[PDB]
RNA sequence: CGCCACUUCAUGGAAAUAAAUCACUCACGAAUAG
């Protein structure tokens, strides 16, 4: 109901977009060829379009307060105007006219739009190194690729962490023991239950004066420049929409070419052989930077390349 | 160098369609395919599929066997958001008196859509009304939602930036190369051939742009036709009042073009309809 | 100080994969309980995930789970852990954004098992649950219903334009109760419940793998909603008073979150474990 | 969720009466896609606009996608064919008619849940009686 | 279910016929889990689903699954053969033509309690025999 | 200068793919015979 989505009086924003969307009522058809492109179904989409972008959200929302203190502090960007498009590929359309003709991400209890971890991690390790497969239809591309992402990774641990010289193997490394939480040769590493990487929901969680839904058009005028264009609808988060990043992230040790546990690295520290040149660190927060500088290189969402989702600082 | 982040300039304004957030600017959903078709037309010499070759040759293409797309990320940004909103007609009505200083009127453009916003209706954003004095000279008003629930508005911002993200490094050289033309080129908009939709690029890496506007044209284009227009004095003052002459006068030629012009007294013949009667004069 | 009661407030999507090869829609789906179906975590995986988080003192663990697979003597476990059925689900609305749905079939299950393991606040509980299973059934007389405790969400759609909501005005609803099964808190008929708990209407998330910026594979993944409340009963052995007060001291902290169930590192099945509170 | 060897055949005699599988036991291969997104549009947005969507046949598509929904109704009729008289008191036993709308059918018996799972039977049937063709 | 030798060489028998194990005694490393999973699949899913799933050649698979389905043909037929014929055998001892695929022979001969045994028994022997062998 | 609109509203691709498929311990111990 109206704006302020609160847990009192809202209606779930997943159930209108999905479930109340596409409600049949005395008077309005999209079932015919007729009924689809009549402006009386027009005018219903609109109206649920309307309830779907009529809602804000406060800073101090429970919501998202909750989500703090159980997350841990949150990572807050701010979105550009592409707008920010997540779970595009979703089912959702009917041949009608003024509807939401592709999907939305939209948590299912609260209803808030949200962006999946594991789009985060996939976003994140895609920049890195070792995020493609061998198998054999990757063989032409892997070594262009582990190329370029390698001097990118490298320029980003100089910058933001006080390491002098990396390498390829300590690279490699790195990513791994980030995402995989192993080793790149198979066996694992006994880590603690701290020193593990999880990559939470990226959450909204401030529309200051705006709501966080839009409705945009994306026409792709087709291969045949004498035929006409395909207006297509969607939902966006609006521009200016703080997204709460939630990360559980440690601290790497990096001793020779190969990471070390905070148990194991103790250990190599008080051997009577060491050597501060072959033992590396990336803190926690150095690690968070890294993230952060990865993610405003090159976003979130999809249609990336065309803009949806990239972020600045707030 | 894996970024591009190029300042470009506004010459003339664009009709934006969501201009309803204030960090409204360039969408690249028009930069982005324009300026891949744009870029593989260079790299073949004047074919786009010999430059598809080129693409599929050096891995820059997104996929090899359907499209034309090339593998890089294009963002456009605002660096600062004041923009100057712009309302677009085809006719010229009386300016009103109460208005806000963004708002500004290029009243006689080709663009002639959203021509009813100028109407005695209590839709349109400027409601047009009898005078007092005279029964006639219609005298003007201005209505905050009706300017707020407009379909487009033409906007003209200050410098902002196009960032342009790719892993392969030739890829980038390639489109440092070619930018500036494709910007010289290429107009982004609605009824952008006409001419709202003109940019040009300043400064590419933190570099300025010797780019020759004429020497591009010549290139890329089959004709180029300049006219020099008579800017009467000014030239530093009311950018308003040279929009106006611009479009005005585009207005005029276009409509010289494939039509003729029954306006006031003064008749010349449709040049479209004299070449075909002229030409076969069938 | 035996047998204990503990709700599981999910602070994420869960999702503890069966092994199952389904042909259909969803490639992944839940575990769901062999003979209600509904979804549950298994006590092996529940064991699981508390016995990793608490793998730090490994003198707990060992009194308490075991000892490990790889150890050259074995030792029994001495707590019991029961399996975690589900208790309430959150079920999206139009009044609200989602309600915490209990079915009178699953509130009988639940005084049932009160009833048999002999919980430690069981007594007021059974009691008053028992009394509002009688006004239920009274108010309902066959009928399927969806009965809510706060007048503001009436003629709320249950997630089904089928199921509306009406506030029956002679059922109270204890605080401890709300505690218990959720703040807003919608009782359902059995055949309203299985339609809303079945493959057909639980969440599911779509998941794709890239290969250089293009799909490779596609598969839809079936979760249980955030914020579901599951109870299992735990059972202490002979287990010693010491280790047993730290292991309940840090299972019911307020700071202490475990991950149960698939795909931890991006976030599936933080949950918070609550002890049976007095009523 | 287990599917019948029974609502193979009948996937199968619906997808050979509804000219999908050619007489060379071959099908256009677009339809597997078809298929898979019914079903993902059928949990994800619900019956009624999935079958809204399948049952358009004005779409400039690169097949007849209505034949999905054609070759449903013929599933459901032959499920339906074979319904016990205890099952008839409980179930909808009718036959679906031929010419008519799948989705006003599903629409004029309200939503029922009867409806669902013949539909989402039908179609994990046609997913393997598609898999079991070779797609040229 | 107790280790079958004769089992185990038909299943040696049909792995080197249906170009599994190459002329170094070596497989693809992707069968053994191929192998492993037909049974979940057939216990849980039901078999005919299973066996189309397994039979499918236009998969995203990294070898060529389907092998595995003419392996479980053969190692079938050769145990029908070998078969005590008698007037009260309940055991069909006819052999599955090559040109019928193993969906279809189910499909059409529906007395799938002789063929469910025979599948899991071969599954097993599949299973039992795969290990003789080099994992490349 | 006066008047004024009609258009177009999803297609194509990916629909799961690999790893682990049980492991370790106990495989009889005493008593009755000699």
């Amino acid at each position: 109901m109206p704006k302020n989505y609160t847990l009192q009086n809202a209606s779930n924003l997943g159930w209108l977009f999905y479930k109340d969307y596409y409600r049949q009522e005395p008077n309005v058809d999209f079932i015919s060829t007729q009924g689809k492109e009549s402006d009386t179904t027009a005018d219903f989409f609109r109206k649920t379009n309307q309830r779907i972008t009529a809602y804000q959200l406060n800073s101090e929302s429970p919501l998202v307060a909750a989500f703090n203190n159980h997350f841990g502090t949150p990572l807050q960007l701010k979105t550009i105007y592409p707008g920010l498009i997540t779970g595009s590929g979703l089912p959702h359309q009917t041949g009608s006219k003024g509807e939401f003709k592709l999907g939305f991400q939209f948590d299912y209890t609260t209803g808030l739009p949200y962006i999946p971890g594991s789009s985060i991690k996939g976003t994140l390790r895609s920049m890195f190194p070792f995020s493609l497969k061998d198998k054999g239809s990757t063989k032409r591309i892997l070594p262009e690729y582990r190329k370029e992402r390698m001097e990118y990774i490298r320029d980003l641990i100089i910058e933001v962490t006080n390491i002098n010289e990396i390498s390829d193997t300590e690279i490699q490394a790195l990513e791994y023991a980030i995402f995989t939480n192993s080793t790149p040769s198979g066996k694992t590493i006994e880590f603690s239950l701290e020193e593990k990487d999880v990559f939470y929901d990226a959450f909204v969680a401030d529309s200051k004066d705006g709501v966080m839904l839009s409705d945009d058009y994306i026409t792709p005028h087709g291969e045949n420049p004498l035929k006409d264009p395909k207006p297509i609808l969607f939902l966006k988060i609006r521009p200016d929409v703080t997204i709460n990043f939630y990360f559980k992230l440690c601290t790497t040790h990096l001793y020779k070419e190969k990471v070390c546990s905070s148990k194991q690295i103790e250990e190599i520290k008080k051997q009577n052989d060491f050597s501060s040149s072959d033992y590396k660190m990336i803190t926690a927060h150095q690690k968070r930077n890294l993230f952060e500088k990865i993610l405003l290189c090159i976003g979130i969402g999809a249609k990336t390349n065309i803009g949806y989702g990239q972020l600045k600082k707030l | 160098m894996n970024q591009l982040t190029a300042i470009l300039k506004q010459h003339t304004p664009m009709i934006h369609f969501q201009h309803n957030e204030s960090g409204a600017t360039l969408r690249a959903s028009e930069v982005k395919p324009l300026l891949d078709k744009f870029i593989l037309t260079k790299l073949g010499n004047g074919d786009i599929r010999e430059g598809r070759l080129y693409a599929k040759k050096n891995n820059w293409l997104i996929d090899n066997e359907k499209n034309y797309a090339l593998n890089y990320k294009l963002s456009i940004s605002l660096q600062k958001k004041s923009r100057l909103e712009y309302l677009i007609t085809s006719s010229t009505f009386p300016l009103p008196t109460e208005r806000p200083s963004n708002f500004f009127t290029i009243q006689n453009s080709p663009y002639f859509a959203q021509e009813k916003c100028v109407g005695i209706n209590t839709n349109s954003t400027i409601i047009l009304k009898k005078s007092n004095s005279d029964p006639r000279k219609k005298e003007a008003e201005f209505k905050e939602k009706n300017w707020s629930q407009i379909d487009k508005k033409g906007l003209e911002w200050q410098d902002f930036t196009i960032k342009i993200f790719s892993l392969k490094g030739d890829l980038i050289n390639k489109i440092q190369t070619y930018l500036p033309a494709f910007f010289i080129c290429h107009n982004f908009g609605t009824r952008n051939n006409k001419g709202f939709g003109s940019f040009t690029v300043e400064y590419i890496n933190n570099q300025k742009n010797i780019c020759n506007v004429e020497d591009t044209l010549k290139e890329n284009f089959a004709f180029v036709y300049k006219k020099k227009i008579a800017l009467s004095r000014q030239s530093t003052l009311d950018f308003i009042y040279i929009y106006n002459q611009i479009f005005s006068t585009i207005k005029k030629d276009y409509q010289i073009l494939k039509s003729g012009y029954n306006f006031r007294n003064e008749y010349i013949k449709s040049l479209l309809f004299c070449y075909f009667v002229s030409k076969y004069p069938n | 100080m035996t047998t204990r009661m503990y709700v599981i407030n999910t602070l994420s999507n869960m999702h503890v994969g069966s092994g199952e090869v389904n042909y259909g829609v969803i490639a992944n789906l839940i575990q769901r309980d062999s003979v209600t179906n509904l979804p549950n975590i298994n006590s092996s995986g529940l064991k699981g995930a508390i016995r990793e988080y608490f793998k730090e003192n490994e003198d707990l663990v060992r009194e308490l789970f075991g000892s490990a697979p790889r150890d050259e003597k074995t030792l029994p476990g001495k707590v019991r852990f029961f399996e975690a059925n589900l208790l309430s689900m959150p079920v999206r609305s139009d009044k609200v954004p989602f309600l915490m749905a209990i079915s009178d079939e699953v509130l009988q299950e639940l005084i049932t098992k009160m009833k048999f393991f002999n919980c430690e606040e069981a007594t007021q509980y059974i009691s008053h649950l028992s009394t509002l299973l009688d006004n239920i059934k009274t108010q309902a007389q066959g009928t399927d219903f969806a009965y809510v405790f706060d007048p503001l969400l009436q003629g709320a759609i249950i997630e089904e334009v089928s199921i509306r909501a009406t506030c029956p005005s002679h059922i109270p609803l204890q605080p401890s109760l709300k505690k218990l099964l959720g703040d807003r808190l919608v009782i359902l008929s059995h055949k309203y419940f299985s339609i809303l708990s079945d493959d057909n209407h639980l969440p599911v998330l779509s998941r794709n793998n890239l290969e250089n910026g293009q799909s490779a594979n596609l598969w839809y993944e079936q979760v249980l909603p955030r914020y579901s409340r599951l109870y299992f009963m735990l059972m202490d052995g002979n287990a010693q008073s010491e280790y047993l007060k730290k292991f309940r001291d840090t299972l019911c902290t307020p700071s202490t979150i475990i991950q149960i169930g698939a795909n931890a590192s991006i976030g599936y099945g933080y949950c918070q474990i609550s002890e049976l509170s007095p009523f | 969720m287990k599917i019948s060897k029974k609502q193979i055949e009948y996937a199968i005699e619906a997808l050979r009466a509804n000219n999908i599988i050619t007489n060379d036991n071959q099908y256009p291969k677009v339809f597997k896609g078809y298929i898979s997104s019914f079903g993902a549009a059928v949990i994800q947005s619900g019956l009624i606009p999935a079958i809204i969507f399948f049952e358009n046949e004005d779409n400039d598509a690169n097949a007849d996608r209505h034949k999905i929904i054609g070759v449903l109704k013929d599933i459901i009729n032959a499920m339906r064919q074979q319904y016990t008289v205890t099952d008839a008191t409980i179930l909808v036993s009718s036959q679906i008619p031929a010419n008519y709308s799948m989705a006003q059918y599903i629409i004029e018996h309200g939503n029922t849940d009867q409806l669902l799972k013949e539909i989402t039977e039908a179609a994990v049937a046609m997913k393997l009686a598609l898999r079991m063709y070779k797609s040229e």
